[PDB]
């Protein structure tokens, strides 16, 4: 979430992002519910306040509350105890905010979005750049190995394919962010107008990788002037699931069959409609390129016929559990490596190996009746060396 | 009212 | 017209077979609990000083489901507990009636007695002969106003008109909340029925004198435990939890000022306001009550303040404020 | 969401009064703490909105409905529209020495149908919690008192809270509308930091409000007394069509003219 | 109802609030200051009025 990535930050980089007004209005916003009240009292206070008052100041009850909150405003860094005042920068930053100092953009950000993810799939017909392919590649979800090729999908692309547009949108941009300090943007330039937008050289560059994700619309030849879109501050299903693990795909769009043809497999193919069945060598084919069970069912449910949604569940339940079956069936085997010890004559020291190995979080399994224990590889050589000492 | 048993009234699937 | 301002109302609802069909939405027992909720909660909220009783009438027997309180909470309690109630037998009107003529025979002669009956089974068996329950209810003043349901039953047509009350039938669910919502206003009083004075007394809250120095510790009147203040009586000197309730011992009743000052809208009706759409040289585009654009021909005027009140001003004047809000000034 | 409501009394005469005594309290700041009590309630999110009224001896009118500051930009409309508005309102009025008691009841009014008007066009998906943070700052009108009881409980009704914030004078009559609805009240003696008690006590809404200490309720005297004399009165008499409480027995009550009969 | 309970001053107040707020905006400092904020939390205090 976006709270999370903050909290992930050093003081420095903090205090520097509490820039122009909005940025801590924004930070402020995601202030759950208490805390926001506390930014207000603190606000024109000079004078640091004992950190009990703040304790007492929500009732026994909902008490989890109160330290939550605390918690997060102290991780956000937004006071100090100076022994609770606030930053003087955020508190002169935000008085600032705080009285102080269409339909088109819409079709543009889900198309220019939707062909990133054709050329995430091995769509001929996608957008094609040289810097937004290594952006993939570099972010996780793609790999090349050979830039004539044309890259493929790792085994976290695939995953990323089914998510939900939001997440799958906020998801590449936490990504973008933590690349952006890599290859040498300042992540509050870019961090900081995030926040300006949901109301220099390295925005120039961020600004045009916006407008190729289709977050961003210039509309006049790249002006200064840019108009976002619905996706930038931060829809109907057509998928009918039968019980005879049928699945009648209310698609236009070329994109959402390849999503559900990932996982099932495609029968016949028609203007408002196409016939995918589920079988388990899609589903194990799906699960094995990487997918989740969890995912299969979730992109299912989200993308959920109408016709589906009064019926509960939507998704039929032997659907959902005969496809929990078939990805829990592939790892009946649970592969794990270790060290077995055997030929314990010493009955009573194999107690005390045991208890040293539990004490070094080393033993992964243990068998007192037959006098042995497993120990991965990593830990083997603690083990052995203890062994040694005697 | 005589209600279905617990196996075949919600999944028992693990996950 | 002079109304009733204390007035004690039987809601007695028939525990008949035929609440078991389902011509409504939900089951049709439910639902005139569910909106006789919606009743005992209003009919308070809209007469404090009055009080209500409620009674049962199945298998051929009236037993009272609660008796004659002032607290909407008990009596909405006793509604929840009797939406798993059995309803399996045949109302008996004459068994129902008799209890409430027994409990309103003793009242005072200036509180004004009704009766709200909601009838379901077109059926009423009944021990003995109605019609000279009738007469004595006459003599009783008391107002039986019947709401049938589903069925213009001759032997009710005949209760409600003679005994001075109205009958009604169930059009539809959302036509069953206007027919009781109306009985929750005061009815009239007739030539027939008087009015007389009534002693009351007004319980000043009182807490701990001055740190507990002095203090009055007690649990209620009616598992409480202490509590450091509490409603007290002129007369009584007794903790009352909390207000209007008639004085247990005095049996004077208890009522803060502002419930007194609730009821006083039904002595004052607001004039209604004529309705204009046009313009008619109204220059405000903006209404004068909420101060939004009128997107509607429509206008709402007074007949002194001649001020502009739009659709949305005007129903909400006349439904709950009771007042025109300009015009007061 | 929430709608807040600042009911403030801008009456001339008693923020006039207090710019002849020169006192450090004036109108011009107590404005401004409602401007910023106003943009830290909608800056707390964006799905909350406010209103502002007004109050004077003539009539109440509201005070409501790029970043030059580097403040958020609605903000900056809020500001514009409040600061213009009431400047026109104290400066232009007439003068009637017969009406010189402010009026609160009839702003009210005109607070409570807003909330229903701007109930009635909020979408069914969203559910909102209005309130009226009524400031008062001048003595109340003894002929307002039934006018101002019907206010309350449409309030009480619809669900809207009264936190009356009274100044310089604790309004009996006032203290009683904020207990009935369950609003706060809160008798500020120091003027000057005013809008520091509303960031706390105020601000926080009714969903919050509960999860927060607060102070305690004050005692609520519900005093009644004779229409004879208009003093307190622990046992009164009324009769069922008046509906009016009375000093003594008598054998019929002026208001009613009925027949009472001797029993 | 039942609730309990010299011209010159009403024109010489009403002209005196009319030239008042021709300053406004003094929000940077006028509405409240570290020493009086700081008193009101005191008195929110347990202890405190
Ligand atoms: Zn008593
Ligand atoms: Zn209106
Ligand atoms: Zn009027
Ligand atoms: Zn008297
Ligand atoms: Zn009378």
């Amino acid at each position: 979430n976006l709270q999370e990535f903050l909290g992930g930050l050093s003081p420095g980089v903090l205090d520097r992002l509490y820039g122009h007004p909005a940025t801590c209005l924004a930070v402020f916003r995601e202030l759950p519910s208490l805390a926001k009240n506390w930014v207000m009292r603190m606000l024109f206070l000079e004078q640091p306040l004992p950190q009990a008052a703040v304790a007492l100041w929500v009732k026994k009850e909902f008490s989890k509350a109160q330290e939550e909150s605390t918690g997060l405003l102290s991780g956000l860094r937004i006071w100090h105890t100076q022994l609770l005042i606030l930053n003087p920068i955020f508190r002169q930053n935000l008085r600032i905010a705080l009285l102080g100092g269409v339909p088109s953009l819409d079709k543009y950000a889900e198309e220019r979005w939707e062909v990133v993810l054709h050329f995430m799939v091995g769509s001929p017909s996608a957008a094609v750049s040289q810097d937004l392919a290594q952006l993939l590649s570099q972010a996780g979800l793609m790999k090349s190995t050979e830039p004539g090729e044309p890259p493929c999908i790792t085994s976290a692309g695939f995953q990323f394919l089914l998510l939900d547009t939001p997440a799958q949108l906020w998801y590449f941009m936490l990504q973008y962010l933590q690349t952006a300090q890599s290859r040498g943007m300042d992540l509050v330039e870019i961090l900081s107008f995030l926040f300006q937008l949901s109301f220099s050289d390295s925005l120039l560059n961020f600004l045009q990788h916006l407008r190729e994700f289709g977050l961003v619309f210039q509309r006049k030849r790249k002006s200064r002037r840019y108009y976002p879109t619905r996706l930038a501050i931060n829809q109907p299903g057509f998928i009918v699931v039968e019980t005879n693990y049928r699945l009648y795909a209310y698609t236009e769009s070329e994109l959402q069959i390849a999503l559900i043809a990932l996982f099932s497999e495609m029968l016949y193919r028609f203007p408002n409609m196409v016939v995918a069945q589920v079988t388990r060598e899609s589903v194990q084919q799906a699960i094995a390129s990487g997918i989740t069970a969890q995912q299969i069912i979730h992109f299912l449910r989200t993308r959920a016929h109408p016709v589906m949604l009064k019926q509960t569940p939507v998704l039929p339940p032997t659907i959902t559990d005969q496809i929990r079956l078939w990805e829990l069936e592939r790892d009946r085997l649970r592969f794990t490596e270790g060290v077995l010890y055997n030929q314990f004559l010493s009955q009573v020291d194999f107690e005390l190996l045991l208890a040293h190995a539990r004490e070094l979080g080393v033993l992964v399994f243990e068998n007192s009746a037959k006098r042995l224990m497993v120990v991965t590889p990593a830990g083997h050589s603690d083990v052995k060396r203890f062994w040694k000492r005697q | 009212a005589k209600e279905r048993p617990i196996w075949l009234r919600e999944s028992t699937v693990q996950g | 017209v002079r109304l009733g301002m204390m007035r004690h109302l039987y809601v007695v609802v028939d525990g008949s077979r035929t609440m078991e069909d389902q011509d409504l939405k939900p089951n049709r027992l439910t639902c005139t609990l569910k909106l006789l909720e919606y009743f005992v909660e209003e009919y308070f909220d809209q007469n404090p000083i009055s009080q209500i009783g409620i009674i049962v009438t199945k298998s051929k027997r009236a037993e009272k489901l609660t008796e004659l309180s002032g607290n909407p909470r008990k009596h909405i309690t006793s509604l929840k507990k009797a939406v798993d109630m059995t309803c399996h037998g045949e109302p008996s009107l004459y068994n129902s009636l008799s209890i409430a003529m027994q409990t309103l025979k003793h009242m005072p002669g200036h509180t004004s007695r009704e009766v709200l009956i909601i009838f379901s089974s077109l059926t009423t068996c009944d021990p003995s002969n109605i019609y000279d329950l009738i007469k004595t209810l006459k003599a009783a003043k008391i107002r039986v106003s019947v709401i049938g349901l589903s069925a213009e039953v001759r032997v009710c047509t005949v209760l409600a008109r003679e005994t001075g009350g109205t009958y009604h039938v169930i059009l539809d669910e959302s036509h069953y909340k206007e027919l009781l919502t109306h009985h929750v206003s005061p009815p009239p009083a007739s030539s027939s029925s008087e009015c007389s004075l009534i002693r009351m007394g007004f319980p000043q809250h009182t807490i701990a004198s001055l740190s507990d120095q002095d203090a009055k510790p007690s649990f209620s009147m009616a598992e409480p435990g202490l509590t450091l203040g509490g409603y007290f009586c002129p007369q009584c000197r007794a903790k009352y939890c909390e207000l209007p309730v008639e004085c247990k011992i005095c049996g004077l009743t208890l009522v803060s000022a502002p419930h007194l000052a609730r009821s006083y809208h039904h002595l004052f009706p607001l004039d209604a306001f004529q309705e204009i759409p046009l313009e008619e040289y109204n220059g405000e585009r903006f209404c004068y009550g909420c101060q939004g654009e009128l997107k509607d021909q429509h206008v709402y005027v007074c007949a002194v303040c001649q001020n502009v009140f739009c659709v949305d001003c005007d129903v909400f004047v006349h439904d709950s404020l009771h007042c025109c809000p300009g015009c007061i000034h | 969401l929430n709608l807040l409501v600042i009911v403030v009394d801008a009456n001339p005469i008693w923020w006039g009064k207090q710019a002849l005594k020169e006192s450090q309290f004036t109108l011009s700041k107590c404005i401004d703490a409602v401007m910023v009590l106003g943009n830290s309630h909608l800056f707390m999110n964006r799905s909350n909105k406010l209103a502002v009224i007004a109050s004077h001896i003539q009539e109440s009118r509201f005070l409501y409905p790029g970043s030059k500051d580097g403040k958020y930009e609605l903000l900056t409309s809020a500001n514009e529209v409040i600061v213009e508005e009431i400047k026109d309102l104290m400066t232009k009025s007439d003068i009637k020495g017969q009406h010189t008691e402010t009026l609160l009841a009839g702003s009210l009014a005109k607070a409570l149908c807003y909330i229903h008007r701007m109930n009635k066009e909020v979408k069914d998906n969203q559910e909102m919690k209005s309130r009226i943070l009524v400031i008062k700052a001048a003595e109340d009108s003894a002929l307002q008192y039934m006018n101002f009881m019907n206010v309350i409980f449409a309030a009480q009704k619809q669900n809207i809270l009264i936190d009356a914030c009274v100044l310089d004078s604790d309004s009996g009559l006032l203290q009683q509308a904020c207990d009935i609805t369950g609003g706060l009240y809160l008798k500020v003696p120091q003027m000057p930091s005013l809008l520091q008690y509303l960031l706390w006590v105020f601000l926080p809404d009714q969903d919050q409000r509960s999860q927060l200490i607060l102070p305690p309720p004050v005692h609520v005297d519900y005093r009644a007394a004779c229409f004879c004399h208009r003093n307190l009165i622990e046992i009164g008499y009324v009769c069922s069509v008046c509906l009016s409480i009375f000093c003594n027995f008598s054998p019929i009550c002026t208001t009613c003219e009925t027949a009472f009969k001797i029993s | 109802g039942p609730t309990p309970i010299t011209s010159q001053d009403i024109i010489n107040s009403f002209q005196s609030i009319r030239q008042e707020m021709e300053a406004y905006t003094p929000k940077l400092t006028q509405v409240l200051s570290s020493s009086a904020a700081s008193s009101t939390i005191t008195a929110l205090s347990p202890g405190g009025a």
